[PDB]
């Protein structure tokens, strides 16, 4: 592995932050009456 | 319509007794009845009833 | 003796607040002033959600990247020899 | 919001309206079967889908048919 | 769980769970928007089939890979 | 003392009872004097108090039983986990406030007392009220976690 | 007031109602139009309160059915005794109870099944039984096949007698409703007469025949040289040779100087050191005390002799502030409804069966019982299953009562009304505690599994890592271990060897009992037991309370106790009756009892049983791997299922082959249950039409139209096949394991 | 017929219950049922428990419509008591529902219109494959 510092950057940014923000966005879109 | 005690075979496509025979009981002879013929069958349906009324053009085979 | 009315409709639907303390002030005015001048800008939810997401992102970034070798087990890597393949593989 | 229908085979048994536990089906004057009676569903906005109506009509297949449609609070039978 | 037990039990359970949530202090400040109801009938069948299928696939993929690759024939 | 069970507000057609647990002088006093039920006080102060309490209590189950509960960084990892939990809860509170509250509605809170007095609804059930509550809770939680860590792993008086 | 009431010849015995198959109910007495008549005939064949409406005929039918059931039980018992007499190696077993496997069944050689007659020892060949009848007969003093033959005949006689009574009290002299309602005299006679005199008679038999014969059997004499059980009755001197207290005659009992009966009326804990069972000199004293207890307790309730209590003034007198009008109107419930009595009786009898199953394994009452591991395991599992079934039956019958016997016009008596009026609270709190228990019990196992999978065992919940030692059970054990010195000065030893006190006892190799340790692995499984029991109570109590009405269906009591669903409306209302709650609770009862029996099996094979050698070294069967390997589900998968299931699977070609066959048979039945549990009536009813078409095409259409099983019979069949398959699988596995390795 | 008007009649005696009104009754509709009795009996509540109705007029408010119809059918069958029930909105707008024209929906009555009545046999509806890209379903025709 060349970088070897990217897996420590991405899986925290894809298994923790990505769901945390997309679930919030989708919850705002679901629970709205427009 | 048909005679009393006559054995007629059904043609109603959505009938439990389709293509089955039954003997008329008493056809009502009122002026504005849409299904006057009354026929009783010797085998109940899924609901359990054996008598049903049809129109004269809806069942005849003799 | 009667439990219905169209005027006082809230009496006949159970809209009472069973525990209401109407006290307008409970804490020290100085302490309240020193608490609202510091936790006041945090009121803007539009400018708080986008603050929290970036704070958490950068936090799990710096902590995920600038970790320690002794703390983590996936960061300390293997410090032994690897086992061999059951069919003479490696 | 379910759709009730009464086809022209009701012999006026009056059982459909006796069975419906929501005051949805009612009798109506309509000459043609024996007694100038027929069923009528004016209050379909209250049917929950109980299908007690269909379980009562002693017709060949059926004369009152319930079609489950859009769901609401009244039709879901909710009390909360 | 989704194939043996059917809806009329779970709805009558949710109807008292909602009561318990409404009649408690310090927790009736929050409030649901969508009324909680039990899963539908065809929906329950679908979820049950999905669980059955995912489990059926996984517990055999794991076995076929472990028992073979652990010996390599 | 004769018969301690009663319907709510003396109305039998509501879903509950006035048991000694729900309705009682000591219980009603203790429950009315809680920051979430004090009505007239500004939402920001209640949020600050509640966040302080929760962030202060949360440091326990994180430091004593963690994945690094046996290292020199014993307390720091638990304090960081507590701060993470409070910011996550702040985010959940924010999205709840956005989804459940509008910027034009007057109030969803109850307005009457136990005896039908025409009081005023709680300002917490407004959009800006919940925003202030969320900000105050964020601040209180962070400050409480920090104070707990200061008292535990900087000073004396072990437990 | 209380008197005999009989109506002479209320029903002429004949064969008329016998030729008409459906006769009890008029709805199906007409004839089988469709094939859903054969089914509901047997369904409501025993629904006595559904055929008619008067309590009198219902009570008479109940009485006669009880008599028939007693006759069947008597036939069963006489058959077991006759088999022990004719096809058993009992006399050979008596000469060497530690090397001869019990067996009382032989198989005809027809199709190669001859190999089921395994070599059990003593020159015999037959299936090895596990009923524990040999130990019971050895403890009773039975020492010859003759003494079995006779009693077999005896049983048969009683059978006929019972049948006669069953006919008599329905056809010649049947009582009337006013006679059954005398519950005061009924309880008086069941306390003083049935239990008291029964215990006194058994204490007499013990103290006269069972004590000397068993003592001479412990002294190592030949079971043929032992005098017959009447040589100790017509010779007080021949009996006093062992217990010289008999030389003092019946005088100590009448002068209150009976502290000299300490020879045969003892108070000594522990087990007999040579038989691994209780001291019969102790059980005789126990029965003698229980008899007088029940006798003096059988004088409480009032009859026509002036004195005594009345169980209506007792009830109304208990009426507190919190609980409305007290127990008023409950004496009217339990004397005008057979279901409200069956519920309580079934609940108490099931709980009592569980208590029995827990007591017998810990205090073996029969000689050489703790040694034979197969018998001690079967007697636990069987009784556990029986109790688990009876409690669910109690729930079902309470629901039935609530559905069609309860009425409010008299039940303004605010005890049942008050608990009916906060069901939405009772069930809510039971649901919350069920969730809490489920999490804090099973999530711990999942934690341990994930940790042991992530190569970090130091973070587990083991006995080396974070500990969960149950301190209260350990304190109770230490308290009962010291009782014979402080809190029981006359008892020589503790009541059981399972308490931490005491030591080990051997029966010639294999160990009988020893102090049982309790660690975290026991904490977890006890909390799991609590969780499953709580979920079962949740389901059953929810059904019972919402049997009448709910927010979903306010008029459910009009629909009845047993009905599939109220339409696909309201989102869906499938499985909404109380019958469906019993259907759902049967599975959780099965789960709970299966977990209990797995717990018992593994813990006993791991920390109790074994075979000690000289110098004291004791090696248990599995090797004490329960404290460490039972904290993870993988451990229960390999160390219990995979490991112990290695005896049944490879039992082909041996005397244990039938267990290996019934393993797969029960697996098939269990999997077969899923076809009914998952599917629904509409698909099968439609499919049947395409077969009726092929039949009509060839003029083989039956006159009884083939309808598919009702929506409730499908569920009944599914749960029945499920339970049969599961229990039979566990039966085969347990027996094929313990017979070979125990 | 002029629909009967609500009043402030008393309520049946009841010690309470946990199966009463909920928040749905203050943000949405709720129902109330009345009747007249000649004595004081004990009647079973459709929400669990028993209550003693009072002589003369009685008024009871519930949470659904099916509850009112269940209680009313039980009354009309066991006690021979006639009844009505209404639906009340949050803003106090009473709406009269059950005996809409005085006569219960079982007995025929003049001045009643037929709704949802199709002039054909149920087995005559057209297939759902001709009325595609046309929101007429199969039966509204
Ligand atoms: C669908 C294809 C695919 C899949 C399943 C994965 C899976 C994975 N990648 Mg990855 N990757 C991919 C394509 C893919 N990669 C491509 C094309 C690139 C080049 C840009 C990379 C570059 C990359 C890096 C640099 C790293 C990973 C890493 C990882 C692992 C952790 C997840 C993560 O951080 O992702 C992060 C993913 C990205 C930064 C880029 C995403 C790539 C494409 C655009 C996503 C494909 C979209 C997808 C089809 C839509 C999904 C729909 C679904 C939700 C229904 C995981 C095994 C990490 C690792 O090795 O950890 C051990 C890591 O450090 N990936
Ligand atoms: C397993 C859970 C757990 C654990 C390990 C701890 C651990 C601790 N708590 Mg704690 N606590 C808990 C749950 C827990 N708490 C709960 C549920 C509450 C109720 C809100 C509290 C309320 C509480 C207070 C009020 C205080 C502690 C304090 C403490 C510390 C000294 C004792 C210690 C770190 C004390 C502390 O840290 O003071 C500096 C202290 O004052 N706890
Ligand atoms: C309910 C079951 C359960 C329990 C008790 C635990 C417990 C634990 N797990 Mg765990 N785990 C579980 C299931 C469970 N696990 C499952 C199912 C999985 C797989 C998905 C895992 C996977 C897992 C991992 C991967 C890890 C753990 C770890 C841990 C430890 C620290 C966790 C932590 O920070 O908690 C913090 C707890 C809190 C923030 C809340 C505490 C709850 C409070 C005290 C409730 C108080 C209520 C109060 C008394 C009510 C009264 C109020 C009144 C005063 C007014 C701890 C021993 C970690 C470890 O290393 O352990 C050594 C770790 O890395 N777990
Ligand atoms: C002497 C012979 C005799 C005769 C001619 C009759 C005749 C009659 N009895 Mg009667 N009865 C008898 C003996 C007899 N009884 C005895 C000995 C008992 C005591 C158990 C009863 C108890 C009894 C009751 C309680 C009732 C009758 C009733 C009746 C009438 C209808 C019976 C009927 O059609 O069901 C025929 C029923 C059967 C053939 C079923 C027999 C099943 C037996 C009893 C149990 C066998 C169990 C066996 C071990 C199998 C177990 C499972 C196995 C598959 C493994 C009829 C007048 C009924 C009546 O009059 O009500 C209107 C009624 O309610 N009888
Ligand atoms: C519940 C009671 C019960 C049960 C399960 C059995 C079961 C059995 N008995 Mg049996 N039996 C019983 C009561 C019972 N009996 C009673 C009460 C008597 C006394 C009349 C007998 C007298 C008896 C004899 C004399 C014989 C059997 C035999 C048998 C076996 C073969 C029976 C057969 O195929 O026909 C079978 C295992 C036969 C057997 O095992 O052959 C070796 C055999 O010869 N039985
Ligand atoms: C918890 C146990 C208990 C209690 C509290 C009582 C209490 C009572 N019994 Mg009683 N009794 C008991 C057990 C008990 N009994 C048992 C086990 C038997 C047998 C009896 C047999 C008995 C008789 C025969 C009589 C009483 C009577 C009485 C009453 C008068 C006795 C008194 O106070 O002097 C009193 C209410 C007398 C009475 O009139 O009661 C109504 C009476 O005549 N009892
Ligand atoms: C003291 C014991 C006792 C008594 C007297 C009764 C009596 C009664 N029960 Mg009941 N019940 C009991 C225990 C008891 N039960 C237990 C323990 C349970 C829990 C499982 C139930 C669950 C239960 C339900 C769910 C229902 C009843 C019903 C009834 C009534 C009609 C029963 C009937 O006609 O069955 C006729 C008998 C049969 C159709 C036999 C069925 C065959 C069984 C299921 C299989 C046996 C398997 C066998 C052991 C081995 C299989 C292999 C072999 C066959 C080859 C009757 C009053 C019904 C009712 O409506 O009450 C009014 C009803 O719906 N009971
Ligand atoms: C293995 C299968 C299975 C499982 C897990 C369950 C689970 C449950 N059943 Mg159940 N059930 C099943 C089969 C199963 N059932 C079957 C086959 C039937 C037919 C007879 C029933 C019939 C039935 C009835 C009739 C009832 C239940 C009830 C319950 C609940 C009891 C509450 C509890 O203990 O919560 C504990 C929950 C668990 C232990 C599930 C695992 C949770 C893990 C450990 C935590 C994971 C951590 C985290 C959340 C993961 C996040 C993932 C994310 C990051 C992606 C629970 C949800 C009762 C109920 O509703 O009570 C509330 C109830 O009344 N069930
Ligand atoms: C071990 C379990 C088991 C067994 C022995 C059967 C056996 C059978 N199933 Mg079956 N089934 C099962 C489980 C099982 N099923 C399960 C779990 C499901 C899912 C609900 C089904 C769904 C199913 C359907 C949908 C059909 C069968 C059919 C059949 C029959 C096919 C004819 C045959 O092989 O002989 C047979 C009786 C077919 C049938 O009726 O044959 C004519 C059929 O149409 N089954
Ligand atoms: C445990 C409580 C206990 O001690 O009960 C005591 C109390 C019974 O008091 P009373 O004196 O009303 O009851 C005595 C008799 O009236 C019959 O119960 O029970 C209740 O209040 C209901 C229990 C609900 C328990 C909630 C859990």
């Amino acid at each position: 592995m060349t970088a070897s510092y990217l897996p420590s950057i991405f899986v925290p940014l894809i298994g923790l932050v990505f769901p945390a923000i997309t679930m919030a966005s989708l919850f705002i879109y679901i629970e709205q009456d427009e | 319509g048909p005679k009393r005690g006559s054995i007629v075979k059904v043609l109603r496509r959505e009938s439990y007794w389709f293509n089955d025979t039954g003997k008329v009981v008493a056809v009502d002879q009122a002026p504005g009845v849409r299904y006057p013929v009354v026929v009783r069958f010797d085998k109940v349906n899924y609901a359990g009833v054996s008598t049903n009324n049809y129109s004269p053009d809806e069942l005849e085979a003799a | 003796s009667v439990y219905f009315d169209l005027g006082e409709i809230d009496n006949t639907t159970g809209n009472w607040d069973l525990y209401g303390n109407d006290d307008p002030n409970r804490y020290n005015g100085f302490q309240n002033k020193f608490f609202e001048t510091f936790a006041g800008a945090f009121t803007k939810r539009g400018l708080l959600l986008k603050f929290l997401v970036l704070g958490g992102a950068t936090t799990i970034g710096y902590l995920g990247s600038t970790s320690s070798p002794d703390l983590l087990a996936i960061k300390n890597g293997p410090k032994q020899v690897p086992v061999m393949g059951p069919r003479g593989r490696k | 919001a379910h759709s009730v229908k009464i086809y022209d085979t009701c012999i006026g048994c009056t059982q459909c309206v006796r069975a419906c536990p929501t005051d949805v089906l009612e009798m109506v004057p309509w000459d043609g079967c024996k007694a100038s009676q027929i069923a009528s569903a004016p209050r379909t906005e209250d049917c929950v889908g109980c299908k007690r109506c269909e379980s009562a009509c002693p017709t060949d297949f059926l004369s009152v048919r319930v079609y489950l449609g859009a769901e609401t609070t009244r039709s879901m039978g909710l009390a909360y | 769980m989704f194939l043996i037990s059917w809806r009329g039990y779970w709805q009558e359970l949710i109807e008292t769970l909602a009561w318990a949530h409404e009649r408690t202090p310090l927790a009736n400040l929050v409030r649901w928007k969508d009324k909680p109801v039990a899963l539908s009938i065809v929906q329950a069948r679908l979820v049950g089939l999905a669980h059955f299928s995912v489990g059926y696939i996984f517990t055999y993929a794991a076995f076929l890979i472990a028992s073979t690759s652990g010996k390599f024939g | 003392k004769y018969q301690v069970i009663e319907p709510l507000n003396g109305d039998p057609f509501i879903g509950g009872f006035e048991t000694p647990v729900t309705s009682s002088p000591l219980i009603a006093w203790y429950l009315s004097n809680l920051p979430a039920y004090r009505t007239a006080v500004a939402p920001l102060l209640r949020g600050v108090e509640i966040g302080l309490a929760h962030g202060y209590l949360l440091v326990g189950p994180f430091v004593l039983t963690g994945p690094l509960r046996n290292s020199a960084v014993r307390g720091e990892a638990g304090s960081l986990a507590a701060a993470g939990l409070v910011t996550i809860l702040t985010m959940c509170l924010t999205i709840y406030g956005i989804a459940s509250f509008k910027e034009g509605e007057p109030s969803k809170a109850p307005s009457l007392t136990l005896t039908g007095r025409q009081k005023d609804a709680d300002k917490l059930q407004t959009a800006e009220g919940w925003a202030s509550f969320t900000g105050g809770w964020f601040f209180g939680g962070l400050s409480g976690v920090a104070w707990a860590y200061i008292l535990l792993y900087v000073l004396n008086l072990p437990y | 007031e209380v008197k005999i009431m009989v109506e002479k010849d209320p029903v002429k015995t004949s064969f008329e109602k016998w030729a008409k198959p459906g006769h009890f109910s008029r709805t199906l007495a007409k004839g089988p139009n469709t094939t859903t008549w054969i089914w509901n005939l047997h369904a409501d064949a025993h629904d006595f309160d559904s055929h008619t409406n008067d309590l009198e005929e219902i009570s008479r039918k109940v009485f006669s059915a009880h008599f028939g059931q007693l006759a069947v039980i008597f036939i069963w018992l006489s058959g077991m005794y006759f088999h022990g007499a004719r096809f058993s190696n009992y006399e050979a077993w008596l000469s060497d109870p530690t090397h001869i496997k019990p067996s009382a069944q032989v198989v005809w050689p027809i199709v190669g099944q001859k190999i089921l007659n395994g070599d059990v020892g003593g020159g015999f060949q037959g299936i090895q039984i596990t009923s524990g009848f040999f130990q019971l007969w050895r403890a009773s003093g039975i020492t010859s096949e003759l003494q079995l033959y006779t009693t077999a005949i005896g049983g048969l006689i009683f059978a006929a007698l019972m049948l006669f009574a069953g006919w008599f009290h329905y056809h010649k002299a049947a009582p009337k409703l006013a006679w059954f309602q005398n519950v005061e005299s009924m309880l008086n006679h069941h306390l003083a007469g049935l239990l008291g005199l029964g215990s006194l008679a058994w204490a007499g038999h013990q103290v006269h025949v069972s004590l000397p014969i068993n003592r001479l059997l412990d002294a190592g004499v030949d079971p043929k040289e032992i005098p017959l059980p009447h040589e100790f009755i017509l010779n007080r001197d021949l009996l006093a040779q062992l217990y010289p207290s008999f030389s003092k005659g019946l005088t100590p009992f009448f002068t209150l100087n009976w502290s000299e009966y300490s020879d045969f009326l003892t108070f000594r804990g522990g087990l007999n050191p040579v038989t691994g069972g209780l001291w019969l000199t102790d059980t005789a004293h126990h029965h003698l005390a229980i008899a007088v207890l029940f006798l003096v307790a059988g004088h409480m309730y009032r009859t026509n002799f002036g004195i005594g209590h009345s169980m209506k003034e007792i009830l109304e007198a208990h009426k507190g502030p919190f609980t409305g009008e007290g127990h008023k109107g409950l004496y009217e419930i339990l004397t005008t409804s057979w279901h409200a009595q069956l519920a309580i009786n079934l609940a108490m009898l099931g709980s009592l069966t569980i208590i029995v199953a827990h007591h017998m394994y810990a205090m073996p009452p029969y000689p050489y019982l703790a040694t034979d591991y197969a018998t001690q395991l079967s007697l636990f599992t069987h009784h556990m299953w029986i109790g688990g079934f009876l409690v669910v039956g109690a729930a079902a019958h309470a629901a039935i009562f609530m559905v069609r016997d309860y009425d409010p016009t008299t039940q303004y008596n605010n005890l049942l009304d008050r608990v009916l009026r906060h069901r939405d609270a009772i069930i809510s709190h039971l649901n919350w505690v069920c969730i809490f228990l489920g999490f804090h019990s099973f999530g711990l196992y999942i934690h341990n599994d994930t940790m042991s999978a992530l190569g970090r065992p130091q973070d587990m919940f083991s006995d080396t890592a974070i500990q969960l030692q149950p301190v209260f059970a350990q304190w109770i054990q230490n308290t009962h271990a010291l009782a014979p010195s402080l809190t029981a000065p006359n008892a020589t030893a503790s009541t059981s060897l399972t308490w931490g006190g005491g030591d080990l006892v051997a029966v010639g190799g294999k160990v009988a009992l020893l102090p049982i340790p309790l660690g975290t692995a026991d904490f977890l499984v006890h909390h799991i037991h609590a969780f499953t029991i709580h979920v079962t109570v949740l389901i059953l109590l929810k059904g019972v309370l919402f049997a009448r009405s709910s927010r979903l269906i306010p008029d459910k009591a009009n629909l009845g106790f047993r009905f599939p669903c109220d339409g696909p409306g309201r989102g869906g209302t499938c499985q909404v009756s109380a019958w469906d709650h019993v259907f759902l609770g049967l599975f959780w009862m099965y789960n709970a009892i299966s977990v209990v029996i797995f717990h018992f099996s593994w813990k006993m094979q791991s920390d109790v049983w074994g075979s000690i050698s000289d110098q004291g070294v004791v090696t248990h069967i599995t090797g004490g791997n329960f404290a460490q390997s039972s904290i993870t589900i993988n451990g229960w998968l390999r160390d219990f299922l995979w490991a112990q299931a290695s005896q049944v699977i490879q039992s082909y070609g041996s005397s244990l082959s039938a267990y290996g066959l019934l393993f797969l048979g029960a697996h098939f039945v269990w999997a077969f249950s899923l076809m009914f549990l998952f599917s629904g009536r509409g698909y099968w009813q439609e499919l049947i039409e395409s077969i009726v078409w092929a039949h009509n095409k060839l003029k083989v259409a039956p006159a009884i139209q083939p309808r598919a099983l009702s929506i409730v019979q499908g569920r009944a069949v599914g749960v029945a096949h499920y339970l049969l398959g599961g229990i039979a699988t566990t039966w085969a596995f347990f027996l094929a394991r313990i017979i070979s390795v125990g | 017929t002029p629909p009967t008007l609500n009043a402030d009649t008393p309520a049946p005696i009841f010690g309470g219950s946990t199966g009463g009104l909920l928040r749905k009754a203050q943000v949405e509709e709720f129902y109330v049922i009345t009747w007249e009795s000649p004595k004081e009996q004990i009647f079973e509540m459709p929400t669990g428990g028993a209550a003693i109705m009072r002589s003369g007029p009685n008024l009871l408010k519930l949470a659904r419509k099916e509850q009112c119809l269940a209680l009313g059918a039980r009354l009309r069958t066991k006690f021979k008591i006639q009844y009505q029930f209404y639906r009340v909105f949050p803003n106090g707008e009473v709406q009269y529902l059950h005996p809409k024209d005085g006569v219960y929906p079982e007995k025929v009555n003049a001045g009643r219109s037929p709704v949802g009545v199709n002039n054909r046999s149920i087995g005559k509806n057209a297939n759902p494959a001709e009325l595609k890209f046309a929101h007429k379903q199969a039966y509204d025709l």
